RNA sequence: AAGAACCUUACCUGGUCUUGACAUCCACAGAACUUUCCAGAGAUGGAUUGGUGCCUUCGGGAACUGUGAGACAGGUGCUGC
RNA sequence: CCGGCCGGGAACUCAAAGGAGACUGCCAGUGAUAAACUGGAGGAAGGUGGGGAUGACGUCAAGUCAUCAUGGCCCUUACGACCAGGGCUACACACGUGCUACAAUGGCGCAUACAAAGAGAAGCGACCUCGCGAGAGCAAGCGGACCUCAUAAAGUGCGUCGUAGUCCGGAUUGGAGUCUGCAACUCGACUCCAUGAAGUCGGAAUCGCUAGUAAUCGUGGAUCAGAAUGCCACGGUGAAUAC
């Protein structure tokens, strides 16, 4: 991928890292049911004024040695390529070829 | 009773280790119940081969997470420092429990 | 075996029968029939008219026939004349709830009309 | 003394211990009869005691996991076939000749890369 | 047609792992990427003490690398100043204590990165590909592999139609997955682009 | 195949009657591999066709089959222009095998209710040489007549 | 839509411009970005710029949107017809 | 493409930045860090409450931040003939 | 306290390790006394037992400079960077690959049997209470042969529908809602009520498959905050045919 988008995605985690309590405590009042209309109401707009690069969601998982955007393998943390690579040659522990 | 949970990636290692277990749990004097395999967790994965296109053209790989129990059924003192300073091999996980 | 205003037909079981009413499916028909007490299985001919009644006044309850008909139209319509993003596709008969129009929408864009 | 046996199909196991007695078949602690809801599973469980004419003169308890039902009623003549085996070596000829001492290895093909199922390909087109 | 790779179709029957640590799910990616990290810094600061091999393991907490090289005394030096510096670095990029142990490495001519290696250094040189292949294959058949092939494929020779050529002698059999087969790659950046070299060597059976 | 095939794979005899041709029969019924269906269908047919007639079951499925079953069919041979219907004569196992599946396809080509009413009206005029199977037949043997010229191959 | 428990959106930003709109008299059209917000009852009579991907469509904000997303009255795509 | 609401996103319309979001190296300034108010669609710019340390050739470096010229950085731009 | 529930047992099924077995080994015939072939015994398996991985020299200067690396060229107050909106989801049309159907071998209602394999720690989420349902509240248990996902469905027993564009079929649309997510208008999934379309087996043509395969029925996973009829696996039922 891009540094640009390598970059951006440092960015996103720091901030999420940063931000994390305060996205918890502001959702936990708006999905909390005995917490009084106004109270829910500045919660939104608080969760709002808090930056979007905030929100985990807003990340996307990376192939850590290429910034790859797809195939990714959360147990790896590469692309199909690059898990590919390293399990040839043999730089991933326990893991070889299938056949069943 | 002390409980030992071994998990390693290659099974003639895990059999290294249990063995050394079951050879230092009895020189030290207390009794033993095993070794027991419990299943083992084969992770399976697949991965398109070609940088582009070719949808049919895939790997398959595989982790066998291999486990095997140990169990110290009367504990004797100097068991459990033998078993805590044992030190095993790497590439195996031990979870030691109560 | 005139219900709401409609003829409804007395050969089949009552819950058949009352789907036959627009505004009433199987689910509505089955909740008339229990709260009118009278058993699913019968067939509408084979009913007293006090049962009659009593079942005209149960779908009496809902929104049935022509009320339900031209309430769903007003709804369109105001959709039509707020030229918003629903009204736009009903005017062009369109699929409105977010579908693909690239391929298929037959049912909304009738069958195909060659160049 | 009881006679066990083991009996596999697909993937089902059965253990089938016989004892002489008053012709009584237990499955999973129930009847055959409202085990088995397919005459075909019951003469399947019946055949070697049929074959062999042994039927009144033996009882199964017999307990089977996994599988199907056809799966468990082959696993469950595989494992009558075999306790009669271990009662007796007698009558080995005949239930080979008939063919129920074969353990029969045939279980679901694993689907494949490229392939709907086993073998079913993906519709193919020159264009 | 494309063919298996050596190495990962013998991984569990004749061959060793390149990283023998267990973890599971939490530790799996972190532990890849410092792996990864620290053989990545390891062969960029030794590129000249011609590192062959590079195993980790993580046994508790701790990282051990075991430097299979060609030159230890090169990678060592006066007494242990370098493998000392080279031990805070793989530490302080693992996050925990280090553990560098070198490994004699007897004949490169032997092994299939070394080899591969020495290639790639000649072609950036500019030696002759032919020369270069012909002096791997002999090498090796004279140290006494049972079997060597050597390809290289690229704008050989400054070339604008990159072709592929191959030297072998004795026996190489791919399919036998007994058969002790170290194969390794390189790639050599040359001023016409790139050039990639492959060695498979076979040296015996069980 | 350019080989040969084995021996033909064994069939268990169906449990209520011990036929392996009821087997057969049950089986080239049965849709999506239901066989319990087939089965059920398959017995409740007979049964009624039974109490219709009067004759055994298995005797009365033999008369339907046998008043369905060829002798002679048509396959294809290439010499040019136009192909040659040569008359072949049947094995007896293709025999049983065309009978039942014409059978079959009269039975669900028919526009009764239940496909065992079907299948037990189906044989029984095939009982007395009246189904579509009987016609099927007819048309078979008509045509091997017809094409009975090419018969010396 | 939108969970009743969370009830509706509005951004921030465009309910403090409705709020001083509305409170000081009309004025020019609220030019927003806004598509996801939700037209609240007090929006009535304010003629509001949507953004639309390159224009700013004007929407006059009368009763009967309230409750609509004011990205429904600002199209985002251009359609006449193929071979008219 | 093993999964486009924003992200992804490479495209489009506008608002903005140009040693730059990301790298080394030069100098200067400043611990960082945390919280809060305004404007703006947000970018971004104004502020600012608290903070002002970690080692120490105690004077300086180690980090983290801004600024100031660059040598460069950046390119999912073209060429798989 | 009829539940392996507890004491217990090590037999059994399973779990995982190590061994044995199948080799044309033996018999007969055929065969150039050779390879081998046609059978037979025995045996769980009989002829490379079933399946998988394994892709030779080379061909298409086949595909990828958009995984990555990379020679050369090109941009650099930019062809680089940041931001919010929009688009990739547009629709007179045409093609490919699938899903659901066109019904009675079925639909619906009630009761009920039988699986394998996998996942899980800002995760799987019992039990209980509430909601008609999506789901909500409190909340144990479990990085697990323990807990959860998670009652398999087809099947079987009874009733009903009785061949009808129909209790088939589910598109489309209206209203009301749940969850995720800063945010569901463009553009999510799901739920309830209502609406109920085209379709009655499909022209020329054309595809897959010889075994537990096809066909048919459900289950799990990766990707993933949410978002499968795709993909990758898993089992259940289970044939005809090959002169
Ligand atoms: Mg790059
Ligand atoms: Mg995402
Ligand atoms: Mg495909
Ligand atoms: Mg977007
Ligand atoms: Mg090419
Ligand atoms: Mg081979
Ligand atoms: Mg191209
Ligand atoms: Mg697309
Ligand atoms: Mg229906
Ligand atoms: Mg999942
Ligand atoms: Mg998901
Ligand atoms: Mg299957």
């Amino acid at each position: 991928a891009k540094q640009s988008m390598k970059a951006r995605e440092v960015k996103r985690v720091a901030l999420a890292d940063k931000y994390f309590a305060k996205r918890a405590e502001l959702k936990a009042i708006i999905s909390d049911v005995n917490a009084s209309d106004e109270d829910r109401w500045n919660a939104v707009l608080k969760l709002q004024t808090l930056p979007r690069d905030s929100s985990p969601s807003r990340q996307r998982n990376r192939c850590r040695q290429t910034g790859r955007p797809h195939g990714f393998l959360r147990k790896f943390g590469l692309s199909r390529i690059k898990v590919r690579e390293a399990a040839m040659r043999g730089e991933i522990p326990g893991l070889k070829k299938a056949s069943w | 009773r002390i409980r030992i949970r071994l998990k390693a990636f290659d099974h003639r290692l895990i059999d290294q280790a249990t063995a050394e277990i079951v050879e230092t749990a009895k020189r030290t004097g207390a009794q033993v119940r095993g070794p027991i395999p419990l299943p083992t967790r084969k992770e399976r994965f697949t991965v398109l081969i070609s940088p582009h296109v070719n949808k049919d053209a895939r790997d398959q790989y595989e982790i066998r997470t291999h486990l095997r129990l140990v169990d110290i059924v009367e504990p004797t003192e100097k068991t459990v420092d033998a078993l805590m300073r044992l030190d095993l091999a790497a590439g195996v996980d031990v979870q030691i429990s109560l | 075996a005139r219900i709401a205003g409609i003829n409804i037909p007395d050969h089949k079981h009552a819950v058949i029968a009352l789907t036959s009413i627009y505004g009433v499916g199987k689910t509505r028909s089955k909740a008339i029939l229990a709260a009118a007490g009278i058993a699913e299985d019968v067939k509408i001919s084979e009913l007293s008219e006090g049962q009659i009644d009593t079942l005209r006044d149960e779908v009496a309850k809902f929104v049935v026939e022509g009320d339900l008909r031209r309430e769903i139209s007003m709804s369109i319509k105001r959709l039509m004349d707020l030229g918003c993003y629903r009204g736009l596709r009903h005017r062009r008969g369109l699929p409105v709830r977010g579908q693909r129009t690239k391929t298929n929408a037959r049912t909304r864009k009738g069958p195909r009309k060659p160049i | 003394n009881q006679y066990y046996g083991t009996g596999r199909r697909k993937s089902s196991a059965a253990r089938v211990f016989i004892k002489p007695g008053n012709g009584k078949i237990v499955i999973n602690q129930r009847s055959l009869e409202q085990y088995f809801g397919r005459e075909t599973a019951r003469m399947v469980v019946r055949q070697p005691l049929e074959l062999v004419d042994m039927v009144e003169k033996l009882d199964l308890y017999i307990t089977v996991k996994g599988g199907g039902i056809s799966g468990q009623a082959g696993a469950i003549r595989h494992g009558i076939t075999r306790a009669l085996m271990e009662y007796d070596e007698s009558l080995r000829s005949e239930l080979r000749k008939a063919g129920f001492v074969t353990r029969d290895a045939r279980q679901v093909e694993r689907k494949k890369v490229g392939l709907r199922k086993a073998r079913r390909r993906p519709q193919f087109s020159k264009r | 047609g494309q063919k298996v790779h050596p190495n990962g179709i013998r991984l569990g029957i004749v061959k060793p792992w390149n990283s023998t640590w267990f973890a599971n799910t939490k530790e799996f990616a972190d532990n890849l990427d410092s792996d990864f990290k620290v053989r990545q810094y390891l062969t960029k600061e030794l590129a000249k003490a011609s590192v062959s091999r590079i195993v980790i393991e993580r046994p508790a907490k701790s990282i051990r690398v075991t430097i299979h090289t060609a030159r230890p005394g090169i990678v060592i030096g006066k007494k242990g100043e370098d493998v000392e510096k080279l031990r805070k670095v793989v530490a302080d990029i693992a996050g925990v204590p280090a553990q560098i142990n070198i490994a004699e490495v007897r004949k490169p001519e032997l092994d299939a990165k070394l080899v591969a290696d020495s290639i790639t250094s000649q072609l950036e040189r500019r030696v002759m590909f032919r020369r270069a292949m012909k002096r791997a294959v002999q090498n090796a058949m004279r140290l006494g592999a049972k079997g060597i092939k050597v390809e290289v494929s690229g704008r050989l020779g400054g070339a604008e139609i990159a072709r592929t050529e191959w030297y072998r002698e004795g026996r190489v059999p791919l399919h036998t997955l007994r058969a002790d087969i170290d194969y390794n790659t390189s790639e050599a950046h040359t001023t016409y682009g790139v050039i990639g070299v492959k060695v498979w060597i076979f040296k015996g059976e069980i | 195949p350019r080989r040969r095939v084995i021996g033909q794979r064994k069939i268990l005899p169906d449990p209520k009657f011990g036929s392996e041709l009821l087997a057969k029969f049950v089986n080239i019924l049965m849709v999506d591999g239901k066989k319990s269906t087939a089965e059920s269908i398959v017995y409740s047919a007979l049964e009624t066709l039974a109490q219709r007639s009067g004759k055994s079951e298995l005797e009365a499925f033999e008369v339907a089959l046998e008043n369905v079953r060829p002798t002679v069919e048509v396959k294809s041979r290439r010499v040019g222009g136009s192909t040659y219907q040569v008359p072949v004569e049947v094995r007896p196992v293709r025999r049983n095998a065309l009978a039942m599946r014409w059978i079959v396809e009269a039975a669900r080509k028919r526009g009764d209710k239940s496909m065992a009413l079907r299948l037990a009206n189906e044989l029984s005029d095939a009982a007395e040489n009246k189904g579509t199977a009987v016609k099927k037949r007819e048309d078979v043997h008509r045509m091997a007549e017809a094409n009975k010229a090419f018969a010396h191959y | 839509p939108r969970s009743l428990k969370k009830g509706p959106f509005i951004d921030l930003h465009l309910l403090k411009k409705v709020e001083k709109a509305v409170e000081s008299g009309d004025k020019k059209p609220l030019r927003t970005w806004s598509r996801r917000s939700t037209i609240f009852p007090n929006m009535i009579g304010l003629t509001i710029a949507v953004h639309n991907g390159r224009q700013h469509v004007p929407v006059f904000v009368t009763d009967e949107m309230v409750g609509h997303k004011l990205g429904e009255f600002a199209p985002t795509r251009t359609y006449r017809g193929h071979a008219a």
